[PDB]
C-alpha cells in the first residue's frame, strides 16, 4: 500500500501569514486521487481540495493545492483565525498523519507546581502525586518523575489542554500513581520539567510529611 | 494449414481502453501456444498451458486491453474491484488463460497518456464478458442530470494518465485474455 | 439537502456487537462508494470499510472478519455491523461518500463507540492543595479520579471563578476508569481570605460533589 507522510507535524504561524503543508507519498501516485481535508476539534472532516489542485464548492481562494508524483502541497495564502485546525491528505484508502497549524507566539516558560496526595485518598490505599505545568509555549515539554532521586517510568500519565484562546499558551498535567505502601516507603517526591523557555530544568519537589 | 493471427493481437500497435476492450475472434487455424520470457503474467485456469498445443476448440476469443499494474490481479475468476466490476469481468468457471506484460515504454507519455480510460461509476456490476461503452452522465443523487455534469452528476469514465515516473503498480500493462469455446460444431482451431 | 445522519453508537463490552446506521439525504447510497472511517481518541483518521455502487465490499485489515458494511435502498441508509469488538475499536466513526476522483465530500456528524469491560462508577474528588511556600501566584485544584464513563463537568465556585482555570482532558487508567484534573491559579494573597470550591458533576451516576480546596497544614 501507499504511505502518505505529512510535514511538519505542527505548523506555528500567525494570522495573515502563509501556511505550506507537504504530503509525501512512498510511491508515485496519480494526482487525480489525492485530496486535502480540514478538521476542527469536535467537528467532522471537511473536504478542501480534490484532484490535487481543485477546490471544493465553498472553499476560499486562499486554499490551493499543487504538486504531483510523490510530493503534494496545500498552501493557505492568507491565514485567518478560523483556519487554525488539523489538516489531512488522503489518497484512496490511505490517510496522512495530519498537520496541526497553531497560533505562533513568543516562548513562555511554564510555571511548575507539585501537589502531594490528599489524606482522604491515602485512606483508600492509592497515592496520586500531581505535577502541573502552567501556561507555556511551545507545547514540547518533558516531565520526569523522581522518587528519592530514582527516575520513575511506566507509572505516570499526562494530559495537555488545547491552546488557550487568550494567551495562546499550553498547560500540562502529569499524574504519578503509586500504592500507599510504596508511597510511604520513600521521602522525596519531585517532578523535573525541561522546556525551551528554561535555562535549566526546573525541579519542584516535596518531602512526605512536610 | 494456416496459422492463427496471434501477432495481430499481442504485437498490435494500439490497445483499447479496458471499458471498451477489444475482442478478436479466432477460427480455422493452427496455434502454437508454446511459442507464447518478456511475458511476465501467464496464468491459465481450467487447462494446463502445455497441453494447449494438443487440444482443439471450436473458437478462440482474444480479448485485449490495457490497465494499470496493481489491477492485473483483478483479471481472474472470482475477483472484485473497479476493473472486474465495471470494466471487464471473467466468469467463475473460466477456462482459459490470462496473459499480461508491462508496456511502460509503449503506453506512458511524459505529461500523461489520457487515451486509456476505465469506467469508475456504474450502478451494478458487469456480467461476465459484458462490454459497456455508454458515456452517459452518472446520476448519484435523487435528481436527474440530462447530460449535465455537476453535483451528483459525474462522467462515468476516468483516464489513467500514464507517466513513465509512476510506480510499476501504476504503470500501464497490456492484457490478453484467451477464452476457448467448445461449441457443437467441428473444431476449427487446433494445435500442432 | 445533501447530508448524512449517523446513529447507533454507545457503550459495548469487549466481544460484543453494535450496528451503526447512517441515513443519507440527497445522495443514493446504492449508487455511490460509501465509506466508514474511524478516528481514535487523540489519533488521526483511519479508513475502516467501503462498499461500491455495485455492491462490492472492502475492509481494512484490522476489522476483517469482524466488520460488515451493508446498505438499505428502501430506507437509503448505510450500515456498519461490528462483532467481536475490541478495546482498539473505541473511536468516533464517520460515514462519508467517496467520489474517488472528487474526494470524500459528504460526511456525517460521527457517532462515538466505546468498548470496555467497566461499570458505571462515580468519581472520587480529591483536593490538590496549594504549596506553603508559593514562590506571587498559587495553584490549587481538584483531582476527579476513578470514574466511568465520560464525561464529568468541573466548575469553580459554582461558576463564579473562570479566569485562570484549566480543566485537563481525562486520561484512561489501566483499571479502565477515567481520571481528570482541574486547576486554577490565584494571587497568593487571596488564599487566606478567599475560599475555593470545585464543583464536579457526573451525570451517568447522578453524582454532584462540592469539594473545598484549602491550604493544608
Ligand atoms: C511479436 O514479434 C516477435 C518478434 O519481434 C515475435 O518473437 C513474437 O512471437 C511476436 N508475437 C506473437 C504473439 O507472435
Amino acid at each position: 500500500e501507499i504511505v502518505l507522510t505529512q510535514s511538519p507535524g505542527t505548523l506555528s504561524l500567525s494570522p495573515g501569514e502563509r501556511a505550506t503543508l507537504s504530503c509525501r507519498a512512498s510511491q508515485s501516485v496519480s494526482s487525480s486521487y489525492l485530496a486535502w481535508y480540514q478538521q476542527k476539534p469536535g467537528q467532522a472532516p471537511r473536504l478542501l481540495i480534490y484532484g490535487a489542485s481543485s477546490r471544493a464548492t465553498g472553499i476560499p481562494g486562499r486554499f490551493s493545492g499543487s504538486g504531483s508524483g510523490t510530493d503534494f502541497t496545500l498552501t493557505i495564502s492568507r491565514l485567518e483565525p478560523e483556519d487554525f485546525a488539523i489538516y489531512y491528505c488522503q489518497q484512496g484508502v490511505t490517510f496522512g498523519g495530519g498537520t496541526k497549524v497553531e497560533i505562533k507566539r513568543t516562548v513562555a516558560a511554564p510555571s511548575v507546581f507539585i501537589f502531594p496526595p490528599s489524606d482522604e485518598q491515602l485512606k483508600s490505599g492509592t497515592a496520586s502525586v500531581v505535577c502541573l505545568l502552567n501556561n507555556f509555549y511551545p507545547r514540547e515539554a518533558k516531565v520526569q518523575w523522581k522518587v528519592d532521586n530514582a527516575l520513575q517510568s511506566g507509572n505516570s500519565q499526562e494530559s495537555v489542554t488545547e491552546q488557550d484562546s487568550k494567551d495562546s499558551t499550553y498547560s500540562l498535567s502529569s499524574t504519578l500513581t503509586l500504592s500507599k505502601a510504596d508511597y510511604e516507603k520513600h521521602k522525596v517526591y519531585a517532578c523535573e520539567v525541561t522546556h525551551q523557555g528554561l535555562s535549566s530544568p526546573v525541579t519542584k519537589s516535596f518531602n512526605r510529611g512536610e | 494449414t494456416n496459422l492463427c493471427p496471434f501477432d495481430e493481437v499481442f504485437n498490435a500497435t494500439r490497445f483499447a481502453s479496458v471499458y471498451a476492450w477489444n475482442r478478436k475472434r479466432i477460427s480455422n487455424c493452427v496455434a502454437d501456444y508454446s511459442v507464447l520470457a518478456p511475458f511476465f503474467a501467464f496464468k491459465c485456469y481450467g487447462v494446463s498451458p502445455t497441453k494447449l498445443n494438443d487440444l482443439c476448440f471450436t473458437n478462440v476469443y482474444a480479448d485485449s486491453f490495457v490497465i494499470r499494474g496493481n489491477e492485473v490481479s483483478q483479471i481472474a475468476p472470482g475477483q472484485t474491484g473497479n476493473i472486474a466490476d465495471y470494466n471487464y469481468k471473467l466468469p467463475d468457471d473460466f477456462t482459459g488463460c490470462v496473459i499480461a506484460w508491462n508496456s511502460n515504454k509503449l503506453d506512458s507519455k511524459v505529461g500523461g497518456n489520457y487515451n486509456y480510460r476505465y469506467r469508475l461509476f456504474r450502478k451494478s456490476n458487469l456480467k461476465p464478458f459484458e462490454r459497456d461503452i455508454s458515456t452517459e452522465i452518472y446520476q448519484a443523487g435523487n435528481k436527474p442530470c440530462n447530460g449535465v455534469a455537476g453535483v451528483n452528476c459525474y462522467f462515468p469514465l476516468q483516464s489513467y494518465g500514464f507517466r513513465p515516473t509512476y510506480g510499476v503498480g501504476h504503470q500501464p500493462y497490456r492484457v490478453v485474455v484467451l477464452s476457448f469455446e467448445l461449441l457443437h460444431a467441428p473444431a476449427t482451431v487446433c494445435g500442432p | 439537502e445533501v447530508q448524512l445522519v449517523e446513529s447507533g453508537g454507545g457503550l459495548i463490552q469487549p466481544g460484543g456487537s453494535l450496528r451503526l446506521s447512517c441515513a443519507a439525504s440527497g445522495i443514493t447510497v446504492t449508487s455511490n462508494y460509501m465509506s466508514w472511517v474511524r478516528q481514535a481518541p487523540g489519533k488521526g483518521l483511519e479508513w475502516v470499510s467501503v462498499i461500491y455502487p455495485g455492491g462490492s465490499t472492502f475492509y481494512a485489515d484490522s476489522v476483517k472478519g469482524r466488520f460488515t458494511i451493508s446498505r438499505d435502498n428502501s430506507k437509503n441508509t448505510l450500515y456498519l455491523q461490528m462483532n467481536s469488538l475490541r478495546a482498539e475499536d473505541t473511536a468516533v466513526y464517520y460515514c462519508a461518500r467517496d467520489l474517488v476522483v472528487y474526494g470524500m465530500d459528504v460526511w456525517g456528524q460521527g457517532t462515538t463507540v466505546t468498548v470496555s469491560s467497566a461499570s458505571t462508577k462515580g468519581p472520587s474528588v480529591f483536593p490538590l492543595a496549594p504549596s506553603s511556600k508559593s514562590t506571587g501566584t498559587a495553584a490549587l485544584g481538584c483531582l476527579v479520579k476513578d470514574y466511568f464513563p465520560e464525561p464529568v463537568t468541573v466548575s469553580w465556585n459554582s461558576g463564579a471563578l473562570t479566569s485562570g482555570v484549566h480543566t485537563f482532558p481525562a486520561v484512561l487508567q489501566s483499571s479502565g476508569l477515567y481520571s481528570l484534573s482541574s486547576v486554577v491559579t490565584v494571587p497568593s494573597s487571596s488564599l487566606g481570605t478567599q475560599t475555593y470550591i470545585c464543583n464536579v458533576n457526573h451525570k451517568p451516576s447522578n453524582t454532584k460533589v462540592d469539594k473545598r480546596v484549602e491550604p493544608k497544614s
